[PDB]
């Protein structure tokens, strides 16, 4: 049960909804658990001798909230019409701005439209740069909104 | 919430003995034994705390609570109490090793019988790769001759001598043993020491004689204290851990054992329940040890106490052993014998699922097939997990029950822990609700794996799997070439039958120690299940050169043969 | 959402000889790690994906296939800085209780280190500011400093007793947060 | 059936109890008062050990993140401690096989 | 029981065990002798080798490092038996598997 | 703790009697716990005969691990230890 | 009824069951070093000798790079002490110790400064008390300290002018002596290789025996081993150099080490100070303070001049190692003074007129009228081997006050019945039963319950009288005995215990509150503490900061009884 | 083979076994016993004899080899897969 490592490579928050968006289309399926056949399987314990609560549950609960829209306001859901494509074009930008930080996955998922939030994203962001990359970056992460 | 909870499958890879320190004799226990009462007629014999057969240590029936898991006689697994002693006591088990142990320090300084550098190489020689029992043994009997050998010891040379026992249960040095014809600051003080007593009463003249240093508890076990740490290896006592001390070895706190290993037995005698050997001794142990708590403040006459003193090195002596001059049952005699702990007990048991009748012949049964008795069948049952190949099978056999033959005994459904006995319940609603864990304690049938066994067990032929045969008397029959391997001549021989209960064990039995696997002995190779007397006679009958047969009893033979 | 690499040895049951053994494995896993939490790690959500898997073995009176398998486990791990868009279902009047939606809501924020003019009142009043607070269950902007794993649980038999007779650090995964910067507390403070 | 192997002056109500006290107890004149002299011995036992702890000799050590954070970027250190091979010592001191340790 | 009025069972003695141990059949001897003899599911300390109750070590007093297994209650008794005398015979497991 | 490669094998390529008696056991536990059977029962309903017929066929899918006293071991799968 | 759970909880009855010895020196390195330190000690306490194998093997830490960094910094602070035991077939190794008195600093470290501080002649001026006892806690921590560093640290020249001029008095003195193979060398092993070179230069067919090339053997072993320990105990080699157009100075390229025997020796005539100032009235006792003052600076050894524990002593002729420290207490005389010469060190506060009535002005014939008292005193504190000059044994003034303090322990401990009974156990060899009742006329409940409750210990060994061929102490009397040797050897691990269980509670107390101690002692915090601590945390800090503070009194109220049973 | 001829007695089994519980099976239990637990014998379980009072697997006959059953599992199939940002986010450092 020894955990190996602590921290293992980042995940951004896409592949995380990606992945459970993929489980819930490959198995426990919440649009088909909403009409009634608990026996199914028939194999003794129901669908083929199994059954999956506290997965469901959480696997639920992490797309509801990668699914209600990107709070930069107060119309899309924010994470989901996006492509692996959709990111990838984002290299050339990505790797131009420099931060010297892992902090990338802070606004690749959150905190839109307001230099503040990135003013708290990057610890002194003003004392490091302040001059003119204060709203491009803005509007490129605003971009999908 | 919910944390993980891992579970990891372990064997066991050994076992670390040691004496138990004083601290752990505490820690373990869960109550203290201190009072010399169990019942009271002011409680209406109701065991409560505090008493030998304290329940908090246990219980002895199924009626009662342990109050330290709350669970019955059936699954309580036993606490342990333990024993204040005041004045501390000697062990009888480690006698001889704690005479060695002062074989090796003298007695004055507590300073180990060697020099500085005297064995330090024998060990360094001890802490080789290559060492057995055998070469441990050998180096601490060198390092115990060699400091029996050594007089003085090297801080302080005190002329070490024999050390040894009464001819009583006491210890005794001999401090001036050889001394003579010599002169000794330490011996112009014994010799003043004798003047100081010799001038003061008119009989000791005759009795100045021995009155050498004995070694008593208490004295042995103060200056085992004294003893420091860096010599224990050479003593052989590994002083890394705690209890590596030589002082553990002293009996200091007993500890009371659960009351599951000194069990007390229902309605015995008078209504009035009654207890055993072990708990009436260590109420005479813990009654002695108040005694001797309260003398220490009322002065008791000290040749009194060390009469007492003497009497509980007595009863821990039949406590543990009683081999001293006699019914009384310590732990050491219920460990030894043919019916004690290991040989009765440990590798040799009563087993389950087992049978026992006389035995008679039956020639139409196969080699490898035993006859068993309907009505024991009935009995022997084999516990049928339910699959998806055998479940119509199981409900046949639910439906039948316990009583017709080809039927079953007990349900354990998949979710439950306990069976659902079949002799009631509608088992037509059973069959019908079977599931596919569950377990059907069914019928011994035909083709079951038996294990077959004749006593006394010579060779391992004595013992064989045979496939059951169910058939209406009431004997186990074989088929006669199989006597042989078994010594069986049906003449009121009684054999043993055994009821494998797993798989993997049903396996192992029909395919190492089935017959048709054993038809030859081990020992030599020759065959040893084949043609026993009559038919011996009735071969020899039909080859004989003057048997001639025509077509019609040619073919009947062979249809008999078949 | 961080990932993690464990190492585990799973019991494989007869039953799951039919399925693909990936499946089963990760079945398994997912009955071990599903909503929960492991030891000074994190909260498990869910098995990613499957790194290492040995030969299984059996022990003499099982009949199962044990794995001795090495797999990422997708687990949260907040550090120093992530944000997180709270959910509120509770506040007392110590220190609200920054929920989820189902996720984990037993973590606090330090009334101390919260905005010092944010403070509590007996008679349920929200909020004084030297002009503008905010209400239970709303959007809550906060910060990461500190994490404590609840890993202290001694119980005796009788204990356990007397309490289940009568019937806490609830969880062992307990966050925190900061509110000293602006623009935290609301997903919009003005526009 | 040992329960009349009772002394003349000893009682019969004080047996059985048992139950030694938990811890024998004998007040101890070690436990006087305090002075201005034991005050100070009190704080030069404070100064001293501490001083070993605050030294190099430790040897007692078995947020650790995987990020430099940019706080962290051009940021004050805890201490630059004198570490066991940065004093210099006596190299006939000690046996041959523990100078490798030093930086020689 | 050793009776056969009080419905007793069959003993295996030390002679079939040898027998049994001469065909090579490991798991008939643990079925014969301990699972349907007297097997008993104890609780054992990683940490001390001394049998707990409950998954408490009641020594160690944590219930962490409690392992749970399969042994005679005569093997149990003896351990018991044991540690009356103040013999501790303490008990060093592994895991099974790890290879 | 080494695996021997399969190029290289020093042990017996027969079966021995203890393991056939094992790996019937093992499967016919494996059978009774509801395992997947890969032969035509034909009617039979005990997981021995089951695992027997198996053996029969060469189709039990178990692994001999035969360690050395060395502490290195080789694997030898049912089908390909020769009986 | 005390709980279990509740026993071995404030019980502490899982450490009563160590042993004193090791639980004592085990909690100092914890405590001051750390951990691991700890760890490498108690198991050296418990395996004498052992090679950096083997610890590597035996605990948990096997990072050879890590016990060995461990291994040097205990070996710096004296707390180990090694050898190289020549393999002949292989690769030689080597074997490492535990140095007893290297961690007696870590434990007498207030002694230590107090004795540094005081004992000097020069106190009024505040700056030098400060200055010597910076430099004493830097020496007694860092360990081998070296001028080249010091003066090299020092800023300013009139400052290292006078840093100098103190490391050649504790020279001097006793309390600087150049560091080396005496100190990291067990005696046994120094015996060993100074006892079989002997036996290897001897020629063949010598007309003597074995019995005489031994007694030989061991002469001149005694010889060379008693030289070559004198050489390095005292001596101006160190700073018998004299530079040019300067000053005489120590080496500056040497390392000083600050040794404790003499501390010892201070530590021991206070406590014969304190002694007299018990029972002798101070008008003549102030001249004691001073009369051991000026003779400890050259005084003999107060257990073993390390011959006697190397080997043993003897069988037949075993009187003839006291016989010759006697010997040589009396022959040498440096420690005989006479009452000229003692004029010249005696403060004037001290008027020495008052100090005598000869019947119902610094003066000699008065401060020898104390001299000759002293001398014919009922506690030999001084022998008179010539008229007009005297000395001070300690072949018979240790074992009397040994056992005066042994038995003011069981007395203050104890009743002054107790304290009766054992007085007449003592005065009286080979009491019994019924010569309690002739040389004490005590009540005899009383008397046997004081008899009981020493009977415990190892005061009083009692003796079993064999009255028939079977031994039973059921049927005859028993008589008593003394065997004052174990009575010794149990107040030293009791007192070793306690002091044991002292460091362990406040270890526990750290362990308790490690923050608020991190916390205190922070560059910041100090000196402010008012303003920054609030009110609650701040009492909880100062109720445990004066139980630590109380707690350090004990142990230093009981760091004056235990060392002087530690003497032979 | 241990050199000498050693008997099959009580006194020639004690050869090399340090076996304990196999010396307390077969004969002289509670000297075996406490000379075990004053000595620290920290036997190994090994014997037959102690793996059946243990209840454990005798390491003869059947139980002297393992069973294992293969995954099936390939190479394929352990790969780690939809990785971008840890390259994304060096290459952006
Ligand atoms: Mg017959
Ligand atoms: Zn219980
Ligand atoms: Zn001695
Ligand atoms: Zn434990």
């Amino acid at each position: 049960m020894k955990v190996l490592e602590e921290r293992n490579a980042f995940l951004s928050d896409y592949e995380v909804l990606k992945f459970l968006t993929d489980l819930e289309k490959k198995h426990l399926w919440d649009q088909k658990s909403l009409a009634a056949l608990k026996k199914s399987r028939s194999k003794g314990k129901q669908n083929r001798p199994y059954n999956h609560p506290e997965l469901q549950g959480i696997t639920r609960n992490v797309v509801n909230y990668l699914s209600i829209n990107k709070n930069f306001i107060n119309e899309k859901s924010g994470i989901s019409k996006m492509s692996d494509e959709s990111f990838a074009e984002l290299m050339t930008k990505l790797n131009s701005f420099k931060l010297f930080k892992a902090e990338k996955l802070q606004i690749v998922n959150q905190l839109p439209a307001n230099m503040v939030h990135l003013y708290s994203i990057v610890e002194e962001c003003d004392a490091r740069f302040d001059e003119k990359t204060i709203e491009e970056m803005l509007e490129i992460i605003s971009g999908y909104a | 919430k919910e944390v993980v909870v891992s579970e990891t499958p372990k064997r066991i890879k050994g076992l670390e003995f040691s004496a138990l320190s004083a601290a752990d004799i505490v820690a373990q226990s869960e109550v203290e034994v201190s009072t010399r009462d169990l019942f009271d007629l002011e409680k209406d014999r109701a065991p409560k705390a505090n008493g030998a057969l304290d329940p908090k240590m246990g219980v002895s029936s199924s009626s009662l609570e342990c109050a330290t898991c709350h669970g019955n006689l059936a699954s309580c697994h036993g606490h342990f109490g333990h024993l204040k002693l005041a004045l501390p006591v000697f062990h009888i088990g480690y006698f001889k090793a704690t005479i060695q142990i002062l074989q090796g320090i003298c007695k004055n300084c507590s300073a180990i019988l060697l020099s500085e550098t005297d064995k330090r190489q024998f060990l360094h020689e001890l802490r080789r790769p290559g060492v057995d029992n055998l070469r441990r043994m050998g180096i601490l009997k060198k390092i115990l001759d060699q400091c029996k050998k050594q007089r003085r010891c090297l801080h302080c040379g005190a002329l070490n001598g024999v050390v040894k026992k009464a001819a009583a249960l006491k210890i005794i040095h001999d401090t001036f043993r050889w001394v003579g014809k010599k002169s000794a600051p330490e011996k112009d003080i014994w010799v003043g020491e004798w003047k100081e007593v010799l001038a003061h009463n008119p009989e000791l003249e005759r009795y100045v004689k021995r009155c050498m240093d004995d070694l008593n508890p208490l004295k042995t076990l103060n200056l085992f204290k004294q003893i420091k740490s860096a010599d224990c290896e050479l003593l052989g006592i590994d002083a890394t851990v705690p209890s590596g001390r030589p002082e553990t070895y002293i009996w200091r706190y007993l500890p009371a054992p659960p009351v599951c290993i000194r069990p007390s037995v229902m309605m015995q005698d008078s209504p009035a329940s009654n207890e055993d050997d072990l708990t009436v001794k260590l109420t005479e142990i813990v009654w002695t040890s108040s005694l001797i708590k309260a003398g220490l403040d009322k002065g008791i006459s000290i040749n009194n106490m060390m009469e007492h003193w003497d009497y509980l090195q007595l009863t821990v002596a039949m406590y543990i052993n009683s081999d001293s001059v006699k019914p009384i049952r310590g732990f050491c005699q219920r460990l030894k014998g043919k019916q004690g702990r290991f040989r009765g007990n440990l590798s040799g048991k009563r087993v389950d699922f087992s049978g026992r009748t006389v035995i008679s012949p039956d020639p139409n049964l196969s080699i490898d097939e035993v006859a068993v008795p309907d009505r024991v069948a009935k009995v022997l049952t084999y516990p049928e997990k339910v699959t998806r190949y055998n479940r119509h099978k199981l409900q046949e056999l639910i439906v039948n029950g316990p009583n017709v033959h080809p039927g079953a005994n007990y349900l354990l459904k998949r979710n439950e822990d306990a069976r659902r006995n079949l002799r009631y319940g509608d088992r037509m609603k059973l069959a019908k609700n079977l599931q596919i864990g569950d377990v059907v304690e069914r019928h011994l049938e035909d083709g079951d794996v038996v294990l077959f066994n004749r006593q006394p067990s010579l060779h391992r032929l004595s013992i064989l799997s045979h496939y059951a045969k169910i058939r209406p008397w009431r004997t186990f029959r074989l088929n006669e070439c199989v006597c042989t391997p078994y010594n069986a001549d049906f003449d009121g021989d009684e054999m043993n039958l055994h009821v494998p209960q797993t798989e993997e064990a049903r396996a192992e039995a029909i395919n190492l120690m089935g017959v048709k696997n054993n038809l030859l002995t081990p020992k030599s190779g020759e065959p040893i299940i084949a043609a026993t007397q009559d038919f011996i006679t009735g071969s020899y009958l039909i080859s004989h050169k003057d048997s001639f047969y025509d077509r019609a009893t040619l073919t009947q033979l062979l249809s008999m043969m078949s | 959402f961080i990932l993690s690499k464990i190492a585990d040895l799973v019991r494989i049951p007869p039953d799951q000889f039919h399925r693909d053994t990936i499946s089963a494995i990760t079945h398994q896993l997912n009955n071990k790690f599903a909503n929960k939490i492991i030891p000074n790690v994190g909260l498990c959500i869910t098995i990613y994906d499957l790194l290492t898997v040995e030969e299984g073995q059996l022990k003499p009176g099982d009949g199962s296939s044990y794995i001795n398998v090495t797999f990422r486990a997708v687990v949260f791990k907040p550090f120093l800085g992530e944000i997180v868009t709270g959910w509120i279902s509770k506040c007392t009047a110590e220190g609200i209780k920054v929920s989820l939606l189902g996720i984990f809501d037993d973590i606090f924020i330090p009334q101390n280190m919260l905005f010092e003019g944010c403070y509590y009142t007996p008679e349920e009043s929200a909020w004084i500011w030297p002009k503008l607070y905010f209400d239970v269950n709303e959007k809550i902007r906060f910060r990461i400093e500190r994490e404590v794993f609840v890993d202290v649980k001694p119980k005796s038999p009788k204990e356990r007793e007397l309490e289940e007779r009568a019937q806490e650090k609830p969880p062992a995964y307990a966050l925190l947060g900061s509110c000293q910067t602006d623009g935290m507390g609301l997903v919009s403070w003005w526009e | 059936n040992y329960m009349s192997n009772l002394p003349f002056g000893l009682g019969y109500g004080d047996v059985g109890k048992n139950h030694i006290t938990e811890f024998p107890s004998i007040p101890l004149p070690i436990n006087g008062p305090i002075t201005n002299k034991e005050r100070s011995l009190a704080v030069k036992y404070i100064n001293f050990g501490k001083t070993v702890k605050d030294g190099p000799f430790y040897t007692g050590s078995m947020t650790n993140d995987g990020i430099e954070r940019y706080s962290d970027k051009y940021l004050k250190k805890r201490k630059i401690g004198i570490s066991i091979d940065d004093h210099p010592y006596n190299l006939n001191l000690f046996p041959n096989e523990l100078y490798n340790v030093m930086g020689i | 029981t050793e009776g056969r009025s009080r419905d007793g069972g069959l003993r295996l003695g030390e002679m079939e065990r040898d027998c049994v141990i001469a065909y090579g059949a490991s798991q008939l001897l643990l079925e014969r002798l301990m699972i349907s003899s007297d097997a008993f599911e104890v609780d054992v300390c990683d940490k001390c080798g001394l049998m707990g109750y409950s998954g408490w070590c009641t020594t160690c007093k944590s219930a962490e490092n409690i392992i749970k297994m399969t042994i005679p209650y005569a093997a149990k008794l003896l351990f018991q038996e044991l540690l009356s005398m103040n013999i501790a015979p303490r008990l060093r497991l592994e895991d099974i598997f790890q290879q | 703790e080494k695996a021997i490669p399969k190029d290289q094998r020093a042990t017996t390529p027969y079966m021995t009697k203890y393991e056939r008696a094992r790996i019937l056991g093992t499967r016919a536990l494996q059978i009774s716990m509801n395992a997947p059977v890969f032969v035509d029962l034909e009617g039979e309903t005990d997981p021995l005969r089951i695992a027997m017929k198996e053996l029969a066929e060469k189709k039990i899918p178990l692994v001999i691990r035969r360690y050395l006293p060395d502490g290195s071991f080789e694997d030898w799968s049912v089908e390909e230890l020769i009986v | 009824l005390v709980t279990p759970e509740d026993v071995m909880t404030i019980s502490s009855l899982e450490q009563r069951t160590l042993n004193p010895d090791l639980f004592l020196y085990k909690e100092l390195v914890k405590a001051h070093l750390g951990e691991r330190a700890a760890s490498v000690i108690g198991m050296l306490v418990a395996l004498g000798r052992l090679s950096v194998r083997e610890l590597v093997e035996k605990i948990d830490g096997m990072d050879v790079d890590s016990v060995k960094t461990t291994l040097v910094s205990l070996t710096q602070l004296r707390c180990v002490k090694y050898l190289q035991e020549t393999a002949i077939s292989g690769k030689k190794t080597t074997y490492y110790y535990y140095n007893e008195e290297g961690i007696h600093i870590l434990l007498y470290s207030g002694l230590i400064i107090d004795e540094i501080i005081t004992q000097m002649r020069v106190n009024d001026e505040e700056e030098h008390k400060q200055l010597v006892a910076e430099i004493v806690q830097n020496v007694i921590s860092l360990g081998s300290l070296t001028v080249e560093d010091y003066l090299s640290s020092v800023t300013s020249d009139s400052m290292k002018y006078t840093i100098s001029s103190l490391f050649v008095q504790l020279c001097e003195m006793g309390y600087l002596i150049q560091i080396s193979k005496l100190h990291y060398t067990p005696i046994e092993d120094l015996w060993q290789f100074l006892y079989e070179k002997h036996y290897k230069n001897i020629p063949r067919n010598s007309p003597l025996s074995d019995l005489k090339k031994r007694s030989q053997a061991k002469m001149n072993a005694k010889t060379d081993f008693a030289k070559i320990i004198n050489k390095p105990n005292e001596l101006s080699q160190i700073l018998t150099v004299d530079p040019k157009t300067s000053l005489r100075i120590v080496k500056p390229t040497v390392s000083l080490t600050i040794n404790l025997d003499r501390f010892m020796k201070g530590r021991r005539s206070k406590q014969l100070i304190n002694l007299a100032k018990t029972r002798v009235g101070s008008v003549t006792a102030q001249v004691y303070k001073i009369a051991l003052r000026l003779t400890e600076q050259k005084s003999p050894k107060i257990r073993d001049p390390l011959t006697q524990t190397g080997l043993l002593q003897d069988l037949e002729e075993a009187k003839s190692f006291q016989d010759e420290a006697e010997l040589v207490e009396e022959k040498t005389p440096g420690l005989t003074f006479n009452a000229i010469d003692l004029a010249r060190h005696l403060p004037a506060e001290l008027d020495l007129r008052g100090s005598l009535l000869s019947r119902k002005p610094h003066s000699a014939s008065l401060i020898n009228s104390h001299l000759k008292i002293l001398a014919s005193s009922n506690f030999p504190f001084l022998n008179e081997t010539k008229p007009g000059v005297y000395y001070v044994p300690y072949s018979k003034l240790m074992p009397v006050l040994k056992s005066s303090v042994y038995e003011y322990v069981i007395a203050s401990t104890l009743g002054p019945s107790a304290m009766r009974l054992s007085r007449c156990i003592r005065d009286n060899k080979l009491v019994s039963e019924k010569i309690i009742n002739s040389t004490a006329l005590m009540k005899e409940k009383d008397i046997r319950s004081t008899l009981a409750s020493l009977i415990r210990y190892n005061s009083v060994e009692i003796q079993e009288v064999p009255r028939t061929a079977d031994r039973s102490a059921s049927r005859a009397v028993f008589l008593f005995r003394c065997k004052e040797t174990h009575s010794y050897n149990f107040m030293r691990q009791n007192l070793e215990w306690n002091m044991a269980n002292l460091l362990f509670k406040k270890e526990k107390l750290k362990q308790e509150n490690s923050t608020l101690l991190k916390k205190a002692n922070r560059d910041d915090v100090k000196g402010r503490e008012n303003e920054l601590l609030l009110p609650s945390e701040l009492n909880q800090l100062k109720m445990v900061n004066e139980r630590e503070l109380n707690v350090f009194a004990r142990l230093s109220r009981l760091l004056s009884l235990w060392e002087v049973f530690q003497m032979a | 083979y241990k050199g000498e001829v050693l008997g099959i007695t009580r006194f020639g089994l004690s050869k090399m076994r340090d076996s304990v519980l196999q010396l307390a099976s077969f004969e002289k239990t509670t000297d075996h016993l406490f000379d075990a637990a004053f000595y620290m014998k920290k036997d190994a379980v090994e014997g037959v004899s102690e793996c059946i009072i243990l209840g454990q697997t005798m390491s003869i006959g059947t139980g002297s080899f393992k069973v294992v059953k293969g995954t099936n599992i390939s190479e394929k199939d352990l790969v780690p897969k939809r990785c971008l940002f840890e390259s994304l986010s060096n290459e952006a450092a």
